[PDB]
């Protein structure tokens, strides 16, 4: 309609394209203080 | 049992020849699991 388009919207990704538009790979790893006991921890090395 | 955070299981499986009540005798029950919910617990029901 007039001033009406989808929000939704799809760029197309090509091998060829600028290395801006190349897509990347993105993670997002948010932690938290620790405000209560720990349950996903890293590892402990031991020793002999 | 909840405790400092803790929600604690003891469990045991003696074979039971008795089927009115459970017999006289003892067995002690082994813990099995110590998994740190958090969650204060205050209630509780069975499935069938
Ligand atoms: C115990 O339960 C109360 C609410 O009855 C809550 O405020 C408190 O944080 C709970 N403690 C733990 C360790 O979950």
């Amino acid at each position: 309609g007039f001033n009406c388009y989808f929000p939704l919207q799809s760029y197309g990704f090509q091998p060829t394209n600028g290395v801006g538009y190349q897509p990347y790979r993105v993670v997002v790893l948010s932690f938290e203080l620790l405000h209560a006991p720990a349950t996903v921890c890293g590892p402990k090395k031991s020793t002999n | 049992k909840n405790i400092d955070g803790y929600f604690k299981i003891y469990s045991k499986h003696t074979p039971i020849n008795l089927v009115r009540d459970l017999p006289q005798g003892f067995s002690a029950l082994e813990p099995l699991v110590d998994l740190p919910i958090g969650i204060n617990i205050t209630r509780f029901q069975t499935l069938l």
